[PDB]
């Protein structure tokens, strides 16, 4: 019922690199965020004087 | 003339690590690090046909070479976990002339340790093949009346009526003549039968068929007679032929310094004293050292 505080997401991968020091890879993580719109959570309504 | 299967040596030369003609490499992996000496050096592990060779790989001339016929354990130990990948390690355990090493192979990078599954395997091979490289009395050989054959061997010449000059009345036997080793039985109670291979053979002449070991049997001089000297002198030349085709290139049947006194087994011990009986426990115990008791040993 209530809406979110932010209409933006995170989107996290975490992956290893492989190495002859670690042949069971390193472990590394890069995140990418998306910005959603207010079609999702919104509606187009009556105003109100006050 | 043949050691690499008979001796374990240290530091040696960049020559006897080659291959023997019968020898043939069969797996290798680098940066096995040596251990139960506590150098701290790299190198690279081979096992061959006959031995098991491990070279300093930056230093190759301090170096190990351990014969198959002078091991009798080999342990892999796997250890050192999640703070790196599963290392594994080989314990090797070895006694010749009486005098006991062990020697230990660290494979640091975890990434390769699959050579120290092949070693046992091929070990098993040298173990399971004695009767193509050794000398032996009085075997199983024959079956019901034939011969029963190694893997690689055929027989060439089979000979009815040959006498054995070593015994009295036991003697005349079939001589099978193989392109490994020469055998003969006795026809007659047939478990008198000897099984020479070509290998331990030193010198096939006539004084008549004598047959010389090479000094590992020791002076074990063999003599054999035949009907007239015909056939005599044409098995003769033909076991020559055969003995030199053979050690041309050797078969092996194998299917598939102050180096020693830091590979001890028992710490600081290259002996073993005199076993003598012992009165206080009813068995035959090593001789005690100079003051030593047994229940001043056995006591902490």
């Amino acid at each position: 019922s209530y809406s979110p505080p932010e209409l933006e997401g995170n989107a996290v991968v975490s992956y290893s690199r492989p190495t002859e020091r670690n042949p069971d890879g390193i472990p590394r993580v890069s995140q990418c965020k998306f910005r959603l719109p207010l079609k999702l959570v919104c509606l187009p309504g009556q105003p109100s004087k006050t | 003339a043949l050691w690499e299967d008979r001796d374990v040596r240290f530091d040696v030369s960049s020559q006897q690590m080659k291959t023997r003609p019968g020898e043939v490499l069969i797996d290798c992996l680098d940066s096995v690090e040596d251990t139960k000496g506590n150098n701290g050096d790299r190198g690279r592990l081979l096992v061959t046909n006959l031995r098991i060779v491990w070279h300093s790989l930056a230093l190759p001339r301090v170096n190990l070479s351990i014969g198959y016929n002078c091991i009798l354990n080999i342990t892999t130990r796997t250890a050192n976990s999640k703070l790196r990948g599963q290392t594994e390690a080989l314990y090797v355990l070895t006694k010749c002339n009486s005098t006991r090493f062990e020697f230990i192979f660290t494979n640091l990078v975890p990434g390769s340790p699959r050579l120290y599954t092949s070693l046992i395997a091929v070990h098993r091979a040298y173990e399971t093949s004695k009767m193509y490289r050794d000398f032996k009395l009085r075997s199983a050989l024959i079956q019901n009346k034939q011969l029963r054959l190694l893997p690689q061997e055929n027989v060439y010449n089979k000979i009815n009526g040959v006498w054995n000059l070593s015994s009295d009345q036991g003697n005349l036997g079939t001589f099978f003549i193989t392109n490994v080793r020469i055998v003969w039985h006795a026809n007659m109670n047939d478990s008198f039968n000897v099984s020479i291979p070509y290998l331990q053979i030193r010198s096939v002449k006539i004084r008549a068929l004598v047959i010389e070991s090479s000094q590992q049997s020791g002076g074990y001089v063999l003599g054999f007679k035949i009907d007239p000297v015909e056939k005599l002198q044409e098995s003769v030349k033909e076991i020559n032929s055969l003995h030199k085709v053979y050690s041309a290139n050797p078969i092996f049947g194998v299917d598939y310094t102050d180096a020693f006194v830091a590979y001890f087994a028992d710490g600081n011990k290259q002996q073993d004293r005199e076993p003598v009986f012992s009165e206080e426990l009813g068995l035959a115990i090593e001789k005690l050292k100079d003051g030593f008791t047994l229940q001043g040993l056995w006591e902490v």
